[PDB]
């Protein structure tokens, strides 16, 4: 069975959470139980409902009567509403087939509940200041929600890279990574950081050019 | 509520060494309780099942016993790629209930950081912005003072500070610590500094620049 | 005997 969670990574307060898993490989009439797992920052682990093959569901009390689970059976989809939702919420959203000793789970969507803006990012390239290896950085100011995606040189250059968490400055996130390469190879071979944000439907390609003497 | 309360949330471990990880659950559990793995950036994976029994493609290492309220989760040999977080969980009734979670360190010999400086880069400074940007690579353990100095003094202001996850490779950390000041700030001063502070020597490591360049 | 404990 494969499982995949979508919907909205972004969701103001007071309002209404929906998301949907896609199921592939087995029906959803068939067997076992379907299930919403959130999982908060700090990583604890949250079981919200489950619906069952049959379309009968039930919730973990924590969630009042906040929560809807609900399916449809053509196109082999079952639903998370979550209504009235605060920062609280704010988790990423797994949906999990359980039964006979198996699990399998999505991976994941996350949701951020807040009022603020979708805001694109700035990149901006670190290049040394003006040894047998060199270390070149981007950073990624200013951008909201969660996630950005960072490669280096279309992902091509995987080995010799650091990406760094994001942290969240005032109203903003901020993200580096750093890449180090052998001293001849840059600048004379390219360098550039890809950068996305779907939520701003952002693509950026920055160049690291060496900094002027 | 049946709880499940896991032992500690830390544990440094040494490759080869046995690792055992407890949960306590405050019910009669019986047997059905499960053991999860999660690495970061996947989803959680189911390890033990009914507290004995391996899941399909799980190492030998890996086992599990208990019943009543106490069970183990035992790491014959810890290898490197074992480094992950680990969470029970009882099926016993609904709601499902996962243990807090315990996070394995590696232990490995004392490694200074590489420490590299990146001085706003011109597009930054174009846009009216400022942020220096320091990144420590490769260092264990990873508690690590960076200390950012201006013209000599220190800043704590504006310093926003992300460690990676450990590198089940090396054991390593790296960080990057970013200082953000306002443009005409950063054009009133010249010198800028980053100091790592680490029990690797009792003389920090300094890299700097002058605006002058 | 809920959840990846229940048989179907």
């Amino acid at each position: 069975v494969q499982l995949q969670e979508s919907g909205p990574g972004l969701v103001k307060p007071s309002q209404s959470l929906s998301l949907t898993c896609s199921v592939t490989g087995y029906s959803i009439t068939r067997a076992y139980y379907w299930n919403w797992i959130r999982q908060f920052p700090g990583n604890k682990l949250e079981w919200m409902g489950y619906i069952l093959y049959d379309g009968r569901s039930d919730y973990n009390p924590s969630l009042k009567n906040r929560v809807s689970i609900t399916r449809d059976t053509s196109k082999n989809q079952f639903f998370l509403k979550l209504n009235s939702v605060t920062a609280e919420d704010t988790a990423r959203y797994y949906c999990t087939r359980e039964g006979n000793y198996r699990a399998y789970w999505g991976q994941g969507t996350l949701v951020t509940v807040s009022a603020a803006k979708t805001t694109a990012p700035s990149v901006y390239p670190l290049a040394p200041v003006c040894g047998s290896s060199v270390t070149l950085g981007c950073l990624v100011k200013g951008y909201f929600p969660e996630p950005v995606t960072l490669t280096w040189n279309s992902g091509s250059l995987s080995s010799g890279v650091h990406t760094f968490p994001a942290v969240l400055q005032s109203d903003l996130y901020t993200l580096s990574s750093s890449v180090t390469v052998t001293s001849s190879t840059w600048p004379s071979q390219s360098i550039t950081c890809n950068v996305a944000h779907p939520a701003s439907s952002t693509k950026v390609d920055k160049k690291i050019e060496p900094r002027v003497p | 509520d049946i709880v499940m309360t896991q032992s500690q949330k830390f544990m440094s471990t040494s490759v080869g060494d046995r690792v055992s990880i407890t949960c306590k659950a405050s019910q009669n559990v019986g047997s059905d309780v499960a053991w999860y793995q999660q690495k970061p950036g996947q989803s959680p994976k189911l390890l033990i099942y009914s507290a004995s029994n391996r899941y399909t493609g799980v190492p030998d290492r890996f086992t599990g016993s208990g019943s009543g309220t106490d069970f183990t989760l035992t790491i014959n040999n810890m290898k490197s790629e074992d480094l992950a977080d680990y969470f029970c969980q009882q099926y016993s009734s609904y709601p499902l209930t996962f243990g807090a979670g315990t996070k394995l360190e590696l232990k490995r010999a004392d490694a200074a950081p590489t420490v590299s400086i990146f001085p706003p880069s011109s597009e930054q400074l174009t846009s009216g912005g400022a942020s220096v940007v320091c990144f420590l690579n490769n260092f264990y353990p990873k508690d690590i003072n960076v200390k950012w100095k201006i013209d000599g003094s220190e800043r704590q202001n504006g310093v926003l500070n992300s460690w990676t996850d450990q590198d089940s490779k090396d054991s390593t950390y790296s960080m990057s610590s970013t200082l953000t000041l306002t443009k005409d700030e950063y054009e009133r001063h010249n010198s800028y500094t980053c100091e790592a502070t680490h029990k690797t020597s009792t003389s920090p490591i300094v890299k700097s620049f002058n605006r002058n360049e | 005997a809920v959840g990846i404990g229940a048989v179907f």
